[PDB]
């Protein structure tokens, strides 16, 4: 039903969420940007090395309980 | 797809960032999957800070070692650069627009290299290693075409073309790749 997840950033703090298997991650990644004040658009969400779209799944990955997100930001060159 | 203002660096002379190189080489790998694994920018970092731990889950859906070709886009320091390996001759080239020579991240690779083939149990590949500063390459004339020169470099070694290209043609490959990312699809 719910699954634990782990949002790691540059901080190295873990924010936690516990969301629904079947539901979108772009409302992970909102939630995410509210709480560290950012554009959603200013941050990547990788789950092991995959760009999580918005339309992604817990499910639909296969992610498992406590599993890690890494949130990066922008780098240009 | 990728919103206006990723695109926008695009434009002109502007940087590019990174979502118009991860996007660029997921159009590569997805144009031919079987030769090639394109990692995204951030697998450097993560490799540099956290170690092959860090980025040991990053291939547990993908067989390296059954690939051609793997590219590399490498972020240092406000600047893009590409380490590519062939798995056919065992070479892992740095190739850079700008005359950058970053020794460190070939033998970051190298160590990454061997320590997955020890843990995907593949020791044929755990010998034989060699590194090379890619001789020979376009260069670029100004301050801000890193992005694109790393991204022809890309297209060329996945459809093994030559690099018949030159500071010239840069504009109009700014729009080619503009052109590809919006088509999702390569020429």
């Amino acid at each position: 039903e719910y699954i634990k997840l782990k949002v790691i950033g540059q901080d190295s703090s873990e924010i936690h969420f516990k969301v629904k298997m079947t539901t979108h991650l772009k409302k992970l990644k909102e939630s995410y940007c509210q709480r560290q004040g950012v554009p959603m658009n200013s941050l990547r969400f990788l789950f092991d090395g995959q760009r999580i779209a918005d339309n992604h799944t817990p499910k639909e990955l296969g992610m498992e309980e406590e599993d890690v997100i890494e949130v990066y930001q922008e780098q240009t060159g | 797809m990728l919103d206006m203002d990723d695109l926008a660096t695009l434009d002109g002379q502007n940087w590019l960032n990174d979502q118009v190189i991860n996007m660029y080489g997921e159009l590569i790998m997805d144009a031919v999957p079987d030769k090639v694994h394109f990692f995204n920018s951030f697998f450097h970092r993560q490799l540099v800070t956290k170690g092959y731990n860090g980025v040991k889950r990053w291939t547990k859906k993908v067989d390296l070692f059954k690939k051609s070709l793997l590219l590399i886009p490498i972020h240092l320091e406000v600047h893009w650069s590409l380490i590519t390996v062939t798995l056919s001759n065992r070479i892992i080239s740095f190739y850079d627009s700008q005359g950058i020579h970053f020794k460190f991240c070939v033998e970051n690779i190298r160590k990454y290299l061997l320590t997955e083939a020890r843990e995907k149990n593949r020791p044929e590949f755990l010998q034989g290693w060699q590194t090379a500063v890619t001789k020979c390459i376009p260069q670029q004339k100004n301050d801000s075409d890193c992005g694109v020169f790393v991204l022809q470099y890309c297209k060329c070694l996945a459809l093994e073309q030559p690099f018949q290209f030159s500071q010239e043609d840069m504009p109009r490959v700014r729009k080619r790749i503009y052109k590809e990312l919006c088509e999702c699809r390569l020429m």
